[PDB]
């Protein structure tokens, strides 16, 4: 028999309690993401990968800044790259936090996720003193960053790293090693690593069955060649090592953060070059080239040579990549957004598949199904 | 002249008048008048079918009365004294209806601006501009009788 | 002359300002609805709480559809409603009396305000009024009576008004198939009066709500009328039932309480309401008024102008009216 | 105002934290800004009693001292208040929006507004 | 970079389809033809130094002025090997390309979605319903001649006690800036 | 005027092209200024030099002063 | 009508004010990404329990439907029959952008222009994402709105 | 299922009866899914669907057949799923300019 559920809407077709296979409907939020990005300028368009997987916001704005200096060829300077790791980085954490605490409250633990969002607090907190808004901050732009850091966040974010080294020991230990945890986790939804490989998977749900692979380390985008970071992957691919898997890579990212930290540079936030970047407020109220470029820049965009590229960041779900056509105009003439959860939702017809309801609601925690990028 | 041009506009109204190029009309130049009479078409400006009461005074009716009472009056005269006078600025669709709207109401007294009682309008090589602008690029001596251009 | 500037539906102009009094009842959904629709813009006069026009907020564009707070017995509350008012239309009225209204003072003292102020306010070009369809000064339902007064007095004060008499309305918020239904399904009957043999004409309230449109669309032709709305075939109170109990899909019970004892039950409550000063619950289906305006048959004349002289067919009421009442089966 | 913490538990709390508090200024709507360093979490060592007990409202707070409650400013409100600008400037108003027609903003093509504005960018013939 | 396996299937690959091919640091394109699309994804997925197991995704590029306005392209990724690549064909409204979801079961997905936005339909696939649009949904949103704010949208009409759909009567309207500068070229 | 009262309906409160025609001539020696629009440049508008040439004041057409030469 | 009814009517308006001014119980509708910012003011820092805000997963017990995230075509229905279950007391909060007037996708098919269209919203929050702050304040004037309501007084005098 | 475009116009037709013989076996389930069985007339339903197919004759591409089916079956399976005298020129002169 169908059972239907209804921005998560699922039909199972049911034995005997038995998830026989699961259909999910996707598109309640589709918005044409796409097509506005089509319409509108680059910089313009940069706020639509803010709100594409907005549970990681400044990894689109990474992706997609990428992109466009792939497809237009301009250098980055060392200041801006090393604060864009720091902020991916605390990204992956607060994606990291909010998936782990809302899998664990689907499975019925409901108090590691207030502590989740006190650290998740504290981190949005850093990024409205660093840019505008707590969520959605377009503080990542091609060829650098928006603005400089204000002083003493390298401090308060030292301090948050320490406490929040703390905090993970805190709910590894009241999560992992419960037994109704490794109950409700392990030997489910398991997937092999030709599975994976089939059906497209990225990020933890692909090193997960033990395939290996980062992107951070199969194509370094930053100076995570210099990083000297840890990659966990799983023995066995299941929801339990999945869930170390982000244990892991939590405290890994404390230790990026802290290296970057350590050693960033003195220096500029932004591309040299005045076609590219905007330049700042004091030189285009005195200089009259400045204001021409501001003014152009501001209107008009800057004209990336008419060439097609597909640039993919490791995002926290996973591998996220843009696929940028452009036509030598100001504004993108395609722009195709792969994200890592179009192909774990696709996933789910065979993850959960002979098992149960409480199963398929632990795979979807897992595999972490933000419908913005999978309505892209 | 007939001079090509460019109007931007934004939303409902017209914003101004460029001109653009068309080497047989006008090169690239455009005439004060053509340029800026973009002003004219929010003034003054007829929004609605009116009729002129006992009392002189005018009164918005629709368009279907407006009509009806045309006919009636149109039917009422003889079709000997019937007149119709196309306007300064009137497109070839507009005044050909009006011809034959006249001429099917039995008047043969259709006649635009600016034309006289006694006009051999039988030539076009006759009311036109034969040699044209590109002509009178390539032309040596010129007479003008009658005009002021 | 009201000038349209839009294409049509949503967001046009239509140069329609109309200020619908009894907007927040049955027909105010549906009038309000439509000249929403037709891109004009609807002053909605709400009596007491703010939530009841909510609704009706969001049948309209923004800013389009305006909620106004009054009191019915102030005067210059009441200009102030119909200050930017074009067109007015009067659905005031209700089926029961209260301490405070009664028949008269809702329907007769208040469409002759309404004239009165509209006569004052040159800027009205339609002052559409709604009446029963029974409204006669020889019937014997008070109201009814003091409907037809207020009609009497529409027509004197503001020639230029046009009068609607639609018949019994049903639909989704209608007042005789829905207290006929939760009365099946508590009770497992339903009571009949006079052995359920008179006749009406019941009519569908978006047909009326379209008439009503057509009315203010009319090129002049309907200035002073009055317009009978009906249904298309004659309905007797018993075929209605049954029609009633098919859509639910259950059995028919009726008792068939005579004329008598159905007026000496709901006589009480008419000196209850006089003498107590707490309010007491409203006649859903044992109203003394009610049984006066059944005590005679309320079917078109034949000689007043009908929906076949408006211009729109009516619906017929198997399938599209009553299909409400699926929500009533099992 | 120390009744009002019986059925308004809010205000109970306040009192509570105006223990050993300092009160670091006052506004002149009346509004009493209070500051505790020390033993203290960092989100709750500055606070504000609106000393309008019965319907105290968040926009309630004037922008002079808005910034060093929101931990933006170490500038209390009285330095903002001695760089008020001069020869233009509102005093401050709460967010009403919902006590009135004649208090809420409304368009200059809406209804309701005192003086509506009409929209057609021409000018007919009016004979 | 790694533009190992790229070369060493253009050394290995049959010639027979290869239509065109780019070598360029922004992604190493194929473009071939929509018959043999099928047979180049299964030699490179099974061929031994040229495993690319794993379908990155598939894409849609609208372009009115050719005779064959869609171009499918599909990224796809060696993670044994380390690189990626790209096979792209071009297709019109009619014609039906085959579909590589019995290689890469994740296509399907893609393929749907590629269906929905533009209407290149494939001609194995399991199903081919729309994934992302609304029920119903007429035109194909992603085409260039499609409008950007669509031809209908939804309100509540209350007569129908239900959410019903109008074509568009939105107001302001979408204002085009055209910043483009005539010394860019 | 038209426009003020195009934008502005409050009619109660001070205009701004009031205020600015209250606010005096800055009298300059020299013949040409740097206008920047307060006493701190980035905070101001983009800088506007103006010729003093001609005997009535010029107005900046920024922050309008109308600087107006001493001598 | 008298000045002692009229104080009795008061005094019972405002026990019913206040308690369905401390009791309410939303229900989220938490589409797009202003739900997440809606999960933060639930949190710990911005406890909504404090006022009696608690959450119900079934929208006939719930009180107000508190729309934040993005309205599609193909949601709305959805919408508009959860909404249609909820009880007559019933208030809707407006969260963000997208569901005020369509927000950052207002140019843009299958995207409702606010929620305004389908159900009747009673406050809007304006921001994306609206702050946590900003939410709980639109809850605190969803309060204050509820905080004048005569519904006793209007029974009354009709 | 989909399958490869026809290459024959008797495979064509083959598939367009196929697909009719789809929308009559699918019509009485559309009674009960969209009730008007007061003026529905089943009979007069599939007059309209023969009439919309013989409409369409003028297509003689074997390519737009497959289309044109495909999409009425995608149509079919919305409608399943519930998903819904002063001559013409004087009328629309009134209505508005733009006609
Ligand atoms: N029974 C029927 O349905 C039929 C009715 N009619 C006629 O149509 C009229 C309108 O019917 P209908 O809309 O369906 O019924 P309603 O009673 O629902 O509509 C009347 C509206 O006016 C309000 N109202 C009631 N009494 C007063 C008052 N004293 N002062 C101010 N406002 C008041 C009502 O409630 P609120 O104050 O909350 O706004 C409601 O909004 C009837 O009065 C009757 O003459 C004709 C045929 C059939
Ligand atoms: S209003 Fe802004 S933050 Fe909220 S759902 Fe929309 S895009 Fe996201
Ligand atoms: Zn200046």
């Amino acid at each position: 028999f169908t059972l239907n559920f209804g921005s998560l809407r699922l039909v199972l077709e049911m034995n005997g309690e038995v998830v026989e296979r699961a259909e999910p409907h996707i598109g309640l939020l589709h918005r044409g993401t796409e097509k506005l990005i089509e319409y509108k300028t680059y910089l313009q368009a940069l706020p639509y990968f803010d709100r594409l997987d907005y549970v990681s916001t400044m990894a689109q704005e990474h992706a997609y800044s990428l992109a466009v200096e792939r497809l237009l060829n301009c250098e980055v300077p060392l200041r801006a790259q090393y604060i864009r790791v720091l902020f991916c980085e605390i990204t992956r954490i607060l994606n990291h936090l909010l998936a782990l605490t809302t899998h664990a409250m689907d499975v019925g633990a409901s108090t590691p996720f207030l502590w989740a969002f006190e650290e998740r607090e504290k981190l949005l907190e850093f990024y409205e003193r660093v840019s505008g808004a707590r969520m959605h901050a377009s503080f990542i732009r091609p060829g650098g960053v928006a603005q400089d850091l204000p002083l003493g966040l390298c401090r308060d974010i030292d301090s948050f790293t320490q406490q929040f080294a703390s905090r993970i020991d805190e709910l590894e230990e009241m999560l992992t090693g419960n037994r109704i945890w490794k109950q409700r986790l392990v030997d489910i939804g398991t997937v092999t690593a030709q599975q994976a490989k089939d059906w497209g998977f990225s990020g933890v749900m692909l090193r997960g069955p033990g395939v290996c692979w980062d992107l951070r380390r199969a194509a370094p985008y930053d100076v995570y060649d210099q990083l000297d970071f840890d990659v966990p992957v799983g023995t066995r691919g299941d929801c339990y090592d999945r869930y170390c898997i982000r244990i892991e890579e939590m405290r890994q990212s404390m230790r990026i953060i802290w290296q970057c930290l350590n050693k960033i540079p003195s220096g500029m936030i932004k591309a040299d070059d005045r076609k590219l970047c905007p330049p700042s407020r004091c030189r285009m109220k005195l200089s009259m080239e400045s204001s021409i470029h501001h003014f152009e820049l501001y209107t008009e965009g800057f004209s990336v040579p008419a060439s097609s590229t597909y640039t993919a960041v490791e995002a926290p779900k996973g591998e996220f990549g843009v696929f940028l056509v452009s036509n030598g105009s100001n504004r993108p003439y395609r722009c195709k957004i792969r994200a890592p959860g179009f192909a774990h939702l696709q996933g789910l017809d065979f993850m959960s598949k002979h098992h149960m309801l409480a199963d398929v609601v632990t795979i979807i925690g897992t595999q972490d199904i933000v419908f913005g990028e999978v309505d892209r | 002249v007939g001079s090509n041009i460019r109007i931007d506009s934004r939303g409902p109204e017209v914003m101004r008048i460029v001109p653009r190029l068309n080497e047989d009309i006008n090169e690239e130049w455009i005439s004060d008048k053509t340029r800026f009479c973009y002003d004219g078409l929010k003034r003054q400006r007829l929004n609605d079918p009116m009729i002129r009461g006992p009392d002189g005074r005018f009164k918005a009716v629709n368009w279907r009365d407006a009509l009806s009472v045309i006919a009636d009056i149109a039917h009422q005269v003889k079709p000997e004294e019937i007149v119709g006078v196309a306007g300064k600025l009137s497109d070839a669709e507009s005044m050909i209806a009006l011809k034959d709207f006249l001429n099917r109401m039995g008047s043969n007294d259709v006649w635009g601006e600016g034309i006289g009682v006694n006009t051999n309008a039988d030539f076009r090589s006759g009311y036109i501009m034969n040699t044209s602008i590109a002509g009178l690029e390539k032309a040596d001596v010129f007479l003008l009788v009658g005009t002021q251009p | 002359h009201l000038v349209r500037k839009g294409t049509g539906g949503r967001s046009s102009v239509s140069g329609i300002i109309a200020t619908v009094f009894g907007a927040t009842g049955f027909l105010g959904r549906y009038v309000v609805q439509q000249l929403a629709k037709m891109g004009s813009q609807v002053l909605v006069p709400f009596r007491g709480s703010e939530d009841c026009p909510r609704h009706l907020k969001l049948m309209g564009d923004l800013g389009q559809i305006v909620p106004m707070k009054y009191n019915p017995r102030d005067e210059s509350s009441v200009k102030a409603v119909m200050a930017k008012a074009n067109v007015v239309i009067n659905l005031i009225g209700r089926d029961y009396e209260t301490r405070n209204y009664s028949f008269e003072e809702v329907h007769y003292h208040m469409a002759e305000n309404l004239a009165k102020i509209s006569r004052e306010h040159g800027g009205i070009l339609r002052f559409i009024q709604v009446s029963c369809l029974g409204a006669s000064p020889s019937s014997p339902s008070r109201m009814l009576r003091a409907k037809a007064a207020a009609e009497e007095v529409v027509l004197r004060e503001l020639p230029e008004a046009t009068i609607l008499k639609p018949a019994v309305m049903i639909g989704t918020e209608d007042r005789i198939l829905n207290p006929w239904a939760h009365f099946a399904k508590k009770y497992g009957f339903i009571p009949l009066f006079g052995n359920g043999s008179t006749k009406i004409q019941p009519v569908y309230v978006v047909d009326v709500a379209a008439a009503l449109t057509t009315v203010l669309k009319d090129d002049g032709t309907s200035m002073g009328k009055t317009y009978e709305l009906g249904g298309p075939e004659i309905f007797t109170v018993h075929d209605l039932a049954e029609l009633m109990y098919e859509t639910i899909r259950e059995w028919p019970r009726y008792v068939k309480v005579p004329f008598p004892i159905a007026k000496a039950l709901a006589t009480p409550r008419e000196i209850l309401l006089n003498k107590v000063p707490f309010p007491l619950p409203t006649p859903e289906i044992l109203n003394l008024d009610k049984i006066q305006a059944l005590t005679t048959d309320t079917i078109v004349s034949e000689n007043a102008l009908t929906f076949n002289d408006l211009g729109i067919i009516p619906h017929k009421l198997k399938g599209y009216p009553v299909e409400f009442l699926i929500s009533y089966r099992k | 105002g120390y009744l009002r913490c019986l059925p308004d538990g809010n205000l109970l709390q306040t009192k509570i934290h105006n223990i050993g508090a300092t009160l670091v200024g006052v506004d002149k709507f009346g509004n009493k800004y209070y500051e505790k360093l020390g033993d203290t979490q960092y989100g709750r060592h500055r606070w504000v009693e609106y000393a309008e007990k019965s319907r105290y409202n968040a926009s309630q707070v004037p922008p002079e001292w808005h910034g060093w409650l929101h931990f933006i400013t170490d500038h209390t409100g009285d330095e903002l208040l001695l760089l008020k600008p001069k020869r233009y400037g509102v005093e401050h108003k709460e967010n009403l929006s919902g006590e009135g027609e004649q208090y809420i903003y409304h368009s200059k093509g809406h209804a309701l507004n005192p003086g509506q504005r009409d929209w057609t960018r021409y000018q007919p013939w009016e004979s | 970079d790694n533009q190992f396996i790229f070369k060493y299937s253009w050394e290995t690959l049959p010639k027979k389809w290869v239509k065109k091919m780019e070598r360029s640091e922004h992604g190493n394109r194929f473009d071939t033809k929509t018959d043999y699309l099928f047979q180049l994804l299964c030699f490179l997925k099974l061929h031994t130094y040229t495993r690319v197991q794993v379908l990155i995704d598939i894409c849609g590029v609208d372009y009115p002025s050719r005779k064959r306005r869609f171009e499918v392209v599909y990224n796809l990724l060696s993670t044994r090997y380390n690189s990626r690549i790209r096979v792209q064909t071009s297709a019109d409204e009619v014609t039906r390309i085959s579909s590589v979801v019995s290689l890469f079961p994740s296509a399907g997905w893609w393929e749907r979605e590629v269906w929905d936005m533009f209407g290149v339909s494939f001609i194995n696939h399991p199903d081919l319903r729309r994934i992302l649009t609304d029920y119903g949904f007429e035109g194909h949103p992603l085409r260039k001649d499609f409008p950007l704010s669509g031809y209908v949208e939804v309100r509540y009409d209350d007569p129908e006690k239900r959410v019903v759909s109008e074509p568009i009567e939105m107001t302001q309207e979408f204002r085009y800036f055209d910043f483009a500068s005539p010394w860019e070229q | 005027s038209n426009h003020t009262a195009k934008w502005m309906q409050d009619t109660s409160k001070k205009s701004p092209m009031e205020l600015i025609n209250e606010v005096p001539p800055i009298k300059v020696e020299g013949r040409i200024v740097a206008c920047e629009g307060d006493t701190n440049p980035a905070l101001g508008h983009p800088i506007e030099f103006i010729c003093l040439d001609l005997p009535e004041p010029a107005v900046c057409k920024y922050c309008g002063l109308r600087y107006v030469q001493d001598h | 009508v008298s000045k002692a009814a009229e104080f009795v009517i008061s005094k019972v308006d405002d026990l019913m004010n206040w308690a369905r001014r401390g009791s309410i119980w939303p229900m989220t509708f938490g589409l797009a990404c202003c739900a997440v910012e809606m999960m933060h003011t639930g949190a710990a820092r911005y406890d909504l329990d404090r006022f009696g805000i608690i959450f119900r997963p079934s929208p006939r017990q719930s009180d107000c439907m508190i729309v934040a995230g993005t309205l599609t075509n193909k949601m709305a229905p959805a919408l508009r029959k959860v909404y249609d279950q909820m009880p007559e007391p019933r208030w809707v909060i407006s969260m963000g952008s997208c569901a005020n007037g369509g927000g950052y996708y207002h140019y843009s098919y299958s995207v409702v222009r606010g929620c305004d269209r389908i159900v009747p919203v009673d406050i809007y929050v304006p921001g994306c994402p609206p702050t946590a702050e900003a939410l709980l304040y639109g809850l605190l004037q969803l309060q204050k709105k509820i905080n004048r309501r005569k519904d006793f007084l209007h029974w009354w005098t009709k | 299922k989909v399958l490869p475009n026809s290459a024959s116009v008797e495979e064509a037709r083959q598939r367009v009866f196929d697909f009719f013989r789809a929308t009559c076996r699918s019509l009485p389930s559309v009674m009960e899914i969209y009730n008007l069985y007061d003026v529905t007339s089943v009979a007069q339903l599939r007059s309209t669907v023969a009439s919309e197919i013989r409409k369409n004759i003028g297509v003689s591409d074997p390519k737009v057949i497959d289309m044109l089916l495909f999409k009425g079956m995608e149509e079919l399976m919305n409608v399943v799923n519930h998903s819904k005298a002063i001559s013409p020129f004087l009328k629309n002169f009134y209505s508005s300019n733009y006609f």
